[PDB]
Parts: structure tokens; C-alpha cells; sequence
RNA sequence: GAUGGGGAAGCUCCGUUUCAAAGGCCUGAUUUUAUGCAGGCCACCAUCGAAAGGGAAUCCGGUUAAGAUUCCGGAACCUGG
RNA sequence: GCUUGUGACGGCCCGUGAAAAUCCACAGGAAGGAAUAGUUUUCAUGCCAGGUCGUACUGAUAACCGCAGCAGGUCUCCAAG
RNA sequence: UCUAAGGGUCGGGUACGAUCAACUUAGAACUGGUACGGACAAGGGGAAUCUGACUGUCUAAUUAAAACAUAGCAUUGCGAUGGUCAGAAAGUGAUGUUGACGCAAU
RNA sequence: UUUACUUAUUCAAUGAAGCGGAGCUGGAAUUCAUUUUCCACGUUCUAGCAUUCAAGGUCCCAUUCGGGGCUGAUCCGGGUU
């Protein structure tokens, strides 16, 4: 029974603050408080909770993270980035 | 006439930080003989907010070398680093994401935070959520390595100036709208008392360079001298041009 | 708690009233295994001491 | 090798003689009418022999390198199965099902383990069994 | 290629899925072959490893976590390790593990 | 504020050095559902607790009250 | 907000662990004796600042012209020794 | 049902929502301890002591602030059909 | 003044019975000086122009507004031997438990 | 004018803990008589454990229980870095 038509959690904001701005946050926010997987045990089980935060609810860890979402673009590669030159230093 | 605004936040009265809750200060361990001869291990123990930060903290906890009991620093959390992790500080460790070296250690490219401007300083460079400092070259004799800020800046410091592999963690913070007056309202609580603004332009004379008029208008050019004198300063300071950029920025 | 005999304030096993005991049996099998690995690590490398 | 059986050394992991070391001396690979699950008869120690140097003298020594015994009918999911290994034959006949029932029974069956565990400490066999885990 | 294996012994053989059992299975020498999912932590990981030889059991870790390794065995669940012990049709035993 | 059941355990409170008075309690209550029944409470006040032993029992209870010691200082009713 | 300090012609201003030789506990050594030395520690560096924050422990019945979780009655509980 | 208490949950955050005194516990094993009799007061019972100041009443269309027994102002708990 | 629908609790070898307690909703008769949210309680609505986006703010005691704020947008300064600001001075101070996803200034 | 020096002056750090110089061992190195040098010179599967001048070894007290030197842990300069 589709709800809204494109709104979604948006919805709480009703008309304020302009389509566009609501469009911007939509996004993050659904980013923001979605489950995740968990690196250590496996389960969909990683939320948010203060901007950077993300802890995993059965298995109890928690991962420094982006501000609304697990792992940002930036860091991922800077991991691979570190990945290669750690290579060379036992190569 | 009076004092203007921008002149009164000197005192530091009303506008102190609001420093209450804060986890305590971000430094790295001190600069002592384990880090500096080869390296020393430790468990973050916790990464936790801290109160008016973007980016989140990390507890992360030492043996003394020297007396029998553990010794808690407060790091600030790299994207990736996680609660039980192990984490490895000294010129002889190995770079992975949370270990702490000093930027001579580290080849060309590699991504690191919180570095020190001169060694031991327990942390300087990078801090803000999402920001990093990337190591461009090295200098063998007299050992200084050159970096990039995250202001594009390029500054030369000691190869002994400690930073730590990886990018502060909560990036994307400023992404999102803040939406609403309250929503600024609630973080600059946590800041200080720097918010909301009025304009000077809404002012009177008394109270501003800006104030006064039948009309709102600033009356002179808004780009100010250095050389200019308390009292005199609001507007744009020493601006070198003015107006909306066009074209790429990012330094050459 | 200083108006209350002691078996209040703990269980009988090792670690008593401080730690959770699944979360004793853990640091035991660690402790163990890992000082096992520990005599494993330094004959391993004795030997390539010896052969190299 | 079916690896809980009579020489097998293992640390114990659950209940107040939690990461203890014992030996098997007599298993019930599966099966009790009571104790309805794979299960060893143990005769580990408690209290260790504390450490002794030069400065222990006359009867210091003796006073510290007394062991308090014990032992346990005990779940094998209990057990850390060690590669070590050490000799049962003094206490073949003491610990039994029959010892448990009746502790009068039991107080005996330690006394012997004891007057054994301590023979076999002194003149220092078995190095590792007369020394704390620690955790 | 050892998914393939893996899935004969499954459609051929017996098997044992989870950490308790392949326990009951080692210590009862009764296992031929342990596989460990990549992201089984390292003090399962080592209990097992210990478990294994005084058992004299081969062991193979599995590149991969429980989630696929549990996909790996066919089923809907994750598993983080599964113990062999009889091969069916399959080679697994006396092949590369 | 104690509660005493041990006919025998009682009969040591009374004669435990610091015990000087003691009273005896009558209850008329009832049996079950039916009658009444005489039951009788013995309350013996020691320095920082005032023990209770009720006995049910009209019979035990005459008995009882003859074991008191005789330099204790009862208070019946 | 004192203090070693640093400014200030000076009333005083700055600093609060700060470029300071910053202090005190446990018992032992006494059996001239009352307490010197013998260890080992611990280096926390004032202090004021909440009758709504934290915080050892009490209740019912009765009683006065006017007091009561405070008296009386009974029954408790806490801290120290 | 009503008011209040409390639990296990769930929403939210570029906000993630004090401190310290004080109390206990554990890891440690210094050391002290029995058979002619030793250890034990975190079990019970038993003995003594608990100072100083406040404590009435009002708290408001008359006990407070508004020149006053002023239609103004002035923090809060309990709450029947 | 009637009718119907919506529940609890028990014993059943390895289809139902028995009993206790609840206002809700809908339907149908009858009835009156056509009254009935019977007092109390309780939105006037519609079409446009100008103007500020909104919620929020101020001239205590003649102005509540279109004024201020605000999110949003844009510009400026600064890598700490620093930018902005305090102080008669200082081994002085605010930002700063801070570090450009930052602080400061329009 | 340039560019060296460190003791004035200046900045940072630390309950001024491991500096600077030599030497041991290893070893890459290639020997143009033999060493002419350069790097090293206890820790990285694991959310354990690491404290009593340290066990050991060795010398002393006049054998008591206790206890002390040395070594374990290399030398030299007292520039906290
Ligand atoms: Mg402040
Ligand atoms: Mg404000
Ligand atoms: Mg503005
Ligand atoms: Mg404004
Ligand atoms: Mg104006
Ligand atoms: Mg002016
Ligand atoms: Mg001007
Ligand atoms: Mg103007
Ligand atoms: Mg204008
Ligand atoms: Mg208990
Ligand atoms: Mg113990
Ligand atoms: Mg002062
Ligand atoms: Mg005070
Ligand atoms: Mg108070
Ligand atoms: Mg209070
Ligand atoms: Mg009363
Ligand atoms: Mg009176
Ligand atoms: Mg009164
Ligand atoms: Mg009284
Ligand atoms: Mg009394
Ligand atoms: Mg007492
Ligand atoms: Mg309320
Ligand atoms: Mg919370
Ligand atoms: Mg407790
Ligand atoms: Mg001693
Ligand atoms: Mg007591
Ligand atoms: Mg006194
Ligand atoms: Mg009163
Ligand atoms: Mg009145
Ligand atoms: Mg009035
Ligand atoms: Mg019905
Ligand atoms: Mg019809
Ligand atoms: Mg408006
Ligand atoms: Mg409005
Ligand atoms: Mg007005
Ligand atoms: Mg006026
Ligand atoms: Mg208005
Ligand atoms: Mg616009
Ligand atoms: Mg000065
Ligand atoms: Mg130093
Ligand atoms: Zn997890």
C-alpha cells in the first residue's frame, strides 16, 4: 500500500524547507540509519548512532565510519591506496 | 561609538566553549623511547563521541614501559579502526590504517592524520572530520618530508613528526542540509556561543562599521586592510580579489 | 555493599564477582593457546637461526 | 587419536576450579545415567606450589611447595585437551566412580593425589602440571 | 574446483555444520577434514587448529566467510565450519587440502 | 522483628544472659473453617531483637509456659 | 580563590600545578623510653562554591492552647569504638 | 479506568544527553598461621557512644516584593463522583 | 424497546461442552407540539493583489510589521613563529578539551 | 653581504627514562695485506597474562629466619630531550 509517492521518510517534513533540500537529506538519511553488514561476524547487523559511529548489535563491535554511511569512498580507497604501498615494503 | 561584536568575543565571556562534556583532549601518546626506537602496542578499547566534534574519539590503551599499570590515551578514530584492535606506535611499526609513524617511516602517498608540526607535539595536522595529510616527498639530509594540508597548502616538517595511517573518521559530516534554525541551534550549543548573526548591515552606527542609513547598505567597500585597527575589521579582511569564483580552483 | 557478607559480592569461580564467566572461559583458552604459540613461534625461528 | 583418554593433561574451563589443569584418569566417552554427557574423572590441583628461590630456607620451602588437590567428575565441553601428558598408575585405584559417593571417600582419595602430586613436584617432573595458568 | 568438492561430499558423504559438533567430532577422531570460513575469528580459529592436532586432522581454511560457506554446503544459513568426516564420491581428503 | 519455630532453639533464647523480660500473647482465631482455637504467642525480648515463637497448640503450649525459666520476668497477657 | 612566582609608582593585576627543594600513610626498630630511625611505598599541590545535583541510617500508634519522621510508647537501622 | 512508579523494547540527533566524595569486588601473593592444639570477626549473639546549628507560623485578593490588609508580581508536591 | 457481531478460564486416548466477566460498533421497532452536540462546550467561508519562504525574534510602559533571525547561497582571512579578538603590563588572556568536513570576518 | 657555531635570548616536551661517544656480538659488503666501511644489534595470527630491589648464576654474614654485594641488564661524559 505504497504510501508516498516519492517523499518516503521525507515525509516527517511535509512542505518546509524546499523539494531540493528535502531531495539532499532524503538521500543521507536513508543512508544514515539503514542496517549493515558486519566485517567480523557476518550479520546484517551494524547501525549508526552519532556521525562516524557504527556498532554491531549480536557480536558487539564497533567501526569508526563515515558520518551517514559504514565505509566512504574516500577512505576505501585510501585503504587500497595502503594496501599498495605496504606491498612494497616486504616485497 | 560602542564596542563592535567582534571585538567583545576577545574577553571570552559569553563566549567560551562550551567545554562540559567533552571526552577530554585528542593528542597521541608522548613522544617517548618505545615510539622512538621501535614501536609499542595498544588495544583501542572504545570509540566514543565527543561533544561538539565531528569526527568520533577512540580510547585506546598502553602497558607503561616503566611502572606496572595501563596508561590511557585519547585518539581521534580513523575510518576503519575498530573497538579489540590492535594498534602499533614507533618508527619501526607497520603501516596499516590506526598505527602511529613518523612521516620519515612512510613512503610517498601515504595517507595520514592528526601529524604533528614538530615532533612530539602530540598531534597537530588534520584532525576535522574526513581531512588527511598525504606525504609527498622526503629529504634524507637534514629529514624534513613534505606534505599536503587539507587546505592544498604544501608545508615541509621533521621526519620525526609522528602522524597515524588512514583519514579521520565521520566524513560526509557537511554533505547534508542542515535543514532547520534549530538544527544549527543544537550544534553550536555544543560549540559556543557564536550563533545566529546578525548583520552589522542591520545595525546602527553605534554598533558597527555596517550600521546605519535610510537604506540597509554598507556604505564603503567591504574589503578591509590588515593594517587596519580594532573596531575597524568587519567586512573582508586583506581580501585579494573578491566576487564569485569561476573556474577550477585547486592549487597548481 | 559494606553491610552484606562477602558470598553477596561474588560467584565461587575464578574472577568471581568481576568478570562474566563465558567472558572467563574466553580469557583462559587464549591465555592458553596463545602461550602454547608462543613456545611454537620460538622454535620455529630457532631453528631458522640454525638454518639459513 | 581419540585424545581424552588416560595420560591426557587438560585445563579445565568452567566452575571454580575454572582454568585449573587436571588429568584424565578415567573416561566416560559417552554415557551415565546421571550424567547424561561425555565426561572425564579428573584429579587436577588447586592450590599451586608457590614459586620457590635461594632466599627460601629449611621450612619455607617445605611450607611452599605444598599443593592442595582436588577432583572432579566433569563435562568434557569443560576440558582444554593439552599435548601434555602425565602418569596416573599411583592413583589408578582412587579416583573412581565408586570414590564419589560418600565424600569421606573423596578426603581419602585426595589425600593419596596429594602425598602423589607432591612426590612427583619435587624431583621436578611434569614441569608445566605444578604451575598457574594465568589470565 | 573446491566449491565443487565440497558440494559432492555434500550430496555423498556425511558432514557436520557448526562449531559445537565438529567439536563432539574431533574429539572423537572422527573427523577427516575441518574447513574454516575466512572471518571466524582468531580464537575459535586457533581452538580448532589445537583441537585438530592432537586429533592429526588436516585443516583447510576457507577463503571466504561463514555466509558463503554456508552457501558453499548449500545451505540458507551461514556456517563457520564444517567438519567431514566421511567422504562420499569425492577426493577432497587426498587432493590439494 | 524475628519469627521462631524450634520449640527447642526458644527455650535457649530464655536463658541467653541479656534475655530479662518476655511476654505472653492469647489469640482467640479460628480452626480451618469450622471452630476456634486458643493459639498463644511467646515473645522474648533480647537486646536487638524481639523473637516470636507461636504454638497453636493449647496443650504445647501449657507445658511451655511451666519450662519458662524462673527468674525471668514474664509478662503474661 | 590563597600559595613559589611574574607584572604594576602603587591601591593591586596575572597564574592554580603554573619555569617551586611543595608533602604523609603504614608499620617496623624501643623494651635507657618515649617514640628517634629502618624499609617500601603514594606524588594526589590549597581552599570556598548546591537547604532542587551526589549522599550511611527510623517507622507506626499516641500525645500539645501552640512541637513533633524531633516528645512518649513500641519496634528498628547506620556509623564509630 | 486515573495518577504515579518500573521493566523489556522502539523513534530521534552535524544534539548522543555532569563531576567528585564514598562503597564494594577482583587480579596479585608480601607475610602470618595447627595436633596437644592454632587461625579465623565480611556467620550469629553480646557492650558502650553518636557533638554543633535550623526545626513556631505565613507562603499570599492581609504574614514576601509593588510607599498599603494594592484586582499587579512571585519556584513547587498531593488531587474524589 | 429490541436484534446481531466482537472475548477469558478450565479437563479431552498417544466434533463440542462447562462457567465468569466487559462498553464498543452497526441495524430495527415504538415515541414526541419536528424536538434531540437541547445548558455547557464549539472553525465563518470563497476569489485575488502586495509582502516575508516557513516555525522562531524585538521596541517592559503608544510601533509585532513587510523589520531581526533562520536554513540555503556566495565571498574573505588563517597551517600555530598563525588568523580574529582581549589587556597598563606580564613567565597575561578568549577561539582552544580547537586544526581548514576548522576557527574567525562579511 | 653570505653561512657556519651555542652559551645569551626564544619555543616545545616530560611525575626531566634510556641522550651523545665508544664497544660487543651478527651480518650485507670486497679484501689489493687485513679491514678500508655501511646497516643492523630481544615485542605483530588472537579483546589473555606482564607489579614485591627478579628468577637464575656467583661471592659474603659465621649460618636461623633473615639479609647484603656482584652479575643478570657492557663501557665512558653527569648537556633532561
Ligand atoms: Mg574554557
Ligand atoms: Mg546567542
Ligand atoms: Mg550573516
Ligand atoms: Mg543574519
Ligand atoms: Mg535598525
Ligand atoms: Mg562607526
Ligand atoms: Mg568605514
Ligand atoms: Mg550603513
Ligand atoms: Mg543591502
Ligand atoms: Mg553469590
Ligand atoms: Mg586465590
Ligand atoms: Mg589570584
Ligand atoms: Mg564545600
Ligand atoms: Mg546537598
Ligand atoms: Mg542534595
Ligand atoms: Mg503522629
Ligand atoms: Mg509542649
Ligand atoms: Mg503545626
Ligand atoms: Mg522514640
Ligand atoms: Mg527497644
Ligand atoms: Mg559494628
Ligand atoms: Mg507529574
Ligand atoms: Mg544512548
Ligand atoms: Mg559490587
Ligand atoms: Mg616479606
Ligand atoms: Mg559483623
Ligand atoms: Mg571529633
Ligand atoms: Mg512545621
Ligand atoms: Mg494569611
Ligand atoms: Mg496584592
Ligand atoms: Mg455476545
Ligand atoms: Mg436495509
Ligand atoms: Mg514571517
Ligand atoms: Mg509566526
Ligand atoms: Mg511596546
Ligand atoms: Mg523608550
Ligand atoms: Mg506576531
Ligand atoms: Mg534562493
Ligand atoms: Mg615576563
Ligand atoms: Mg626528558
Ligand atoms: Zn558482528
Amino acid at each position: 500500500a505504497k504510501r508516498t509517492k516519492k517523499v518516503g521518510i521525507t515525509g516527517k517534513y511535509g512542505v518546509r524547507y524546499g523539494s531540493s533540500l528535502r531531495r539532499q537529506v532524503k538521500k543521507l538519511e536513508i543512508q544514515q540509519h539503514a542496517r549493515y553488514d558486519c566485517s567480523f561476524c557476518g550479520k546484517k547487523t551494524v547501525k549508526r548512532g552519532a556521525a562516524g559511529i557504527w556498532t554491531c548489535s549480536c557480536c558487539k563491535k564497533t567501526v569508526a565510519g563515515g558520518a551517514y554511511t559504514v565505509s566512504t569512498a574516500a577512505a576505501a580507497t585510501v585503504r587500497s591506496t595502503i594496501r599498495r604501498l605496504r606491498e612494497m615494503v616486504e616485497a | 561609538g560602542r564596542v563592535i561584536r567582534n571585538q567583545r568575543k576577545g574577553a571570552g565571556s559569553i563566549f567560551t566553549s562550551h567545554t562540559r562534556l567533552r571526552q577530554g583532549a585528542a593528542k597521541l601518546r608522548t613522544l617517548d623511547y618505545a615510539e622512538r626506537h621501535g614501536y609499542i602496542r595498544g588495544i583501542v578499547k572504545q570509540i566514543v563521541h565527543d561533544s561538539g566534534r565531528g569526527a568520533p574519539l577512540a580510547k585506546v590503551v598502553f602497558r607503561d614501559p616503566y611502572k606496572y599499570r595501563l596508561r590511557e590515551e585519547i585518539f581521534i578514530a580513523n575510518e576503519g579502526v575498530h573497538t579489540g584492535q590492535f594498534i602499533y606506535a614507533g618508527k619501526k611499526a607497520s603501516l596499516n590504517v590506526g598505527n602511529v609513524l613518523p612521516l620519515g617511516s612512510v613512503p610517498e602517498g601515504t595517507i595520514v592524520s592528526n601529524v604533528e608540526e614538530k615532533p612530539g607535539d602530540r598531534g597537530a595536522l588534520a584532525r576535522a572530520s574526513g581531512n588527511y595529510v598525504i606525504i609527498i616527498g622526503h629529504n634524507p639530509d637534514e629529514n624534513k618530508t613534505r606534505v599536503r594540508l587539507p587546505s592544498g597548502a604544501k608545508k615541509v616538517i621533521s621526519s620525526d613528526a609522528r602522524g597515524v595511517i588512514g583519514v579521520i573518521a565521520g566524513g560526509g559530516r557537511v554533505d547534508k542540509p542542515l535543514l532547520k534554525a534549530g538544527r544549527a541551534f543544537h550544534k553550536y550549543r555544543l560549540k559556543r556561543n557564536s550563533w545566529p548573526k546578525t548583520r552589522g548591515v542591520a545595525m546602527n552606527p553605534v554598533d558597527h562599521p555596517h550600521g546605519g542609513g535610510n537604506h540597509q547598505h554598507i556604505g564603503k567597500a567591504s574589503t578591509i586592510s590588515r593594517g587596519a585597527v580594532s573596531g575597524q575589521k568587519a567586512g573582508l579582511i586583506a581580501a585579494r580579489r573578491t566576487g564569485l569564483l569561476r573556474g577550477s580552483q585547486k592549487t597548481q | 555493599y559494606a553491610t552484606v557478607s562477602k558470598t553477596h559480592k561474588t560467584v565461587s569461580r575464578a574472577y568471581g564477582g568481576s568478570r562474566c564467566a563465558n567472558c572467563v572461559k574466553e580469557r583462559i583458552i587464549r591465555a592458553f593457546l596463545i602461550e602454547e604459540q608462543k613456545i611454537v613461534k620460538k622454535v620455529v625461528k630457532e631453528q631458522t637461526e640454525a638454518a639459513k | 587419536a581419540k585424545f581424552l583418554k588416560a595420560g591426557k593433561v587438560a585445563v579445565v574451563v568452567r566452575g571454580r576450579y575454572a582454568g585449573k589443569k587436571v588429568v584424565i584418569v578415567k573416561p566416560h566417552d559417552e554415557g551415565s545415567k546421571s550424567h547424561p554427557f561425555g565426561h572425564a574423572l579428573v584429579a587436577g590441583i588447586e592450590r599451586y606450589p608457590l614459586k620457590v628461590t635461594k632466599k627460601h630456607g629449611a621450612k619455607k620451602v617445605a611450607k611452599r611447595t605444598k599443593i592442595k588437590p582436588f577432583i572432579k567428575v566433569v563435562n568434557y565441553n569443560h576440558l582444554l585437551p593439552t599435548r601434555y601428558t602425565l602418569d596416573v598408575e599411583a592413583f589408578k585405584s582412587v579416583v573412581s566412580t565408586e570414590t564419589f559417593e560418600q565424600p569421606s571417600q573423596r578426603e581419602e582419595a585426595k589425600k593419596v593425589v596429594k602425598k602423589a602430586f607432591e612426590e612427583r613436584h619435587q624431583a621436578g617432573k611434569n614441569q608445566w602440571f605444578f604451575s598457574k595458568l594465568r589470565f | 574446483s573446491i566449491n565443487q568438492k565440497l558440494a559432492l561430499v555434500i550430496k555423498s558423504g556425511k558432514y557436520t555444520l557448526g562449531y559445537k559438533s565438529t567439536v563432539k567430532s574431533l574429539r572423537q577422531g572422527k573427523s577427516k577434514l575441518i574447513i574454516i570460513a575466512a572471518n571466524t575469528p582468531v580464537l575459535r580459529k586457533s581452538e580448532l587448529e589445537y583441537y585438530a592436532m592432537l586429533s592429526k586432522t588436516k585443516v583447510y581454511y576457507f577463503q571466504g566467510g561463514n555466509n558463503e560457506l554456508g552457501t558453499a554446503v548449500g545451505k540458507l544459513f551461514r556456517v563457520g565450519v564444517v567438519s567431514i568426516l566421511e567422504a562420499g564420491d569425492s577426493d577432497i581428503l587426498t587432493t590439494l587440502a | 522483628a524475628r519469627e521462631i519455630t524450634d520449640i527447642k532453639q526458644f527455650l535457649e533464647l530464655t536463658r541467653r544472659a541479656d534475655v530479662k523480660t518476655a511476654t505472653v500473647k492469647i489469640n482467640k482465631k479460628l480452626n480451618k473453617a469450622g471452630k476456634p482455637f486458643r493459639q498463644t504467642k511467646f515473645k522474648v525480648r533480647g537486646s536487638s531483637s524481639l523473637y516470636t515463637l507461636v504454638i497453636n497448640d493449647a496443650g504445647k503450649a501449657k507445658k511451655l509456659i511451666q519450662s519458662l525459666p524462673p527468674t525471668l520476668k514474664v509478662n503474661r497477657l
